[PDB]
Formats: C-alpha cells, sequence, structure tokens
C-alpha cells in the first residue's frame, strides 16, 4: 500500500528512499544501477524498494471530498 | 402437348465450383519459436562483503 518504513529482514530504514528510487528512475537510471544509488547493498532490502507496488496512489482516487 | 414418358439418360453432369490450390501447398508458414532466455549483458558483482 505504502513503502514499509523498515525493511522486514534487517532493520534498515527503507521509507525514506522511495522518492528518491522513484527520481532515480525517471532520470534514466537501471533499477540495479537505482537501488545502488540508495546504498540497498543487502538483496533483502534491495527486494523491499525493488517489489513495492505502490497502491496508495490508486487507492486516493477514490478521495471522498473531491472539492 | 401429349407429355409422353421419355427414354431412360444416359448418364449425369454434374456443375459444381473448384477450390484454387495455387496458395496451398507451399511451404508451412508456422509461429516463430520464441528465444530461450539469455543472461543480460553487463551483470557485475554489485556487492562487496562487508569489511
Ligand atoms: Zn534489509
Amino acid at each position: 500500500m505504502i513503502i514499509p518504513v523498515r525493511c522486514f529482514t534487517c532493520g534498515k530504514i527503507v521509507g525514506n528512499k522511495w522518492e528518491a528510487y522513484l527520481g532515480l528512475l525517471q532520470a534514466e537510471y537501471t533499477e540495479g544501477d537505482a537501488l545502488d544509488a540508495l546504498g540497498l547493498k543487502r538483496y533483502c532490502c534491495r527486494r523491499m524498494l525493488l517489489a513495492h507496488v505502490d497502491l496508495i496512489e490508486k487507492l486516493l482516487n477514490y478521495a471522498p471530498l473531491e472539492k | 402437348g401429349g407429355l409422353t414418358c421419355a427414354s431412360a439418360p444416359q448418364g449425369t453432369l454434374r456443375i459444381l465450383e473448384g477450390p484454387q490450390q495455387s496458395l496451398s501447398g507451399s511451404p508451412l508458414q508456422p509461429i516463430p519459436a520464441s528465444p530461450p532466455p539469455q543472461i543480460p549483458p553487463g551483470l557485475r558483482p554489485r556487492f562487496c562483503a562487508f569489511g
């Protein structure tokens, strides 16, 4: 839904790296290079951001007040 | 117009359309096989051991 605060396996803070990851991928990096530029060295950290499906932007199209 | 009974017929002609086979009988045109998975180029060791 929303980016997890910590990695599940080790407790590395990964929640502050989602917008940086999207800005690196829009700047035409490879996903492996974009995960290197964030310092995600263990693949436990690296699947937390690689495989994240961000359902909150789809879930906020139904935003109620529309005002 | 007496409409007498005539004799028995000799045979039978039968007209029907024939299909065209200049197209078929050609070498077959199958769907091309999808490639087997090939390793991507530019794979490097990204993880270096700590310390
Ligand atoms: Zn981790």
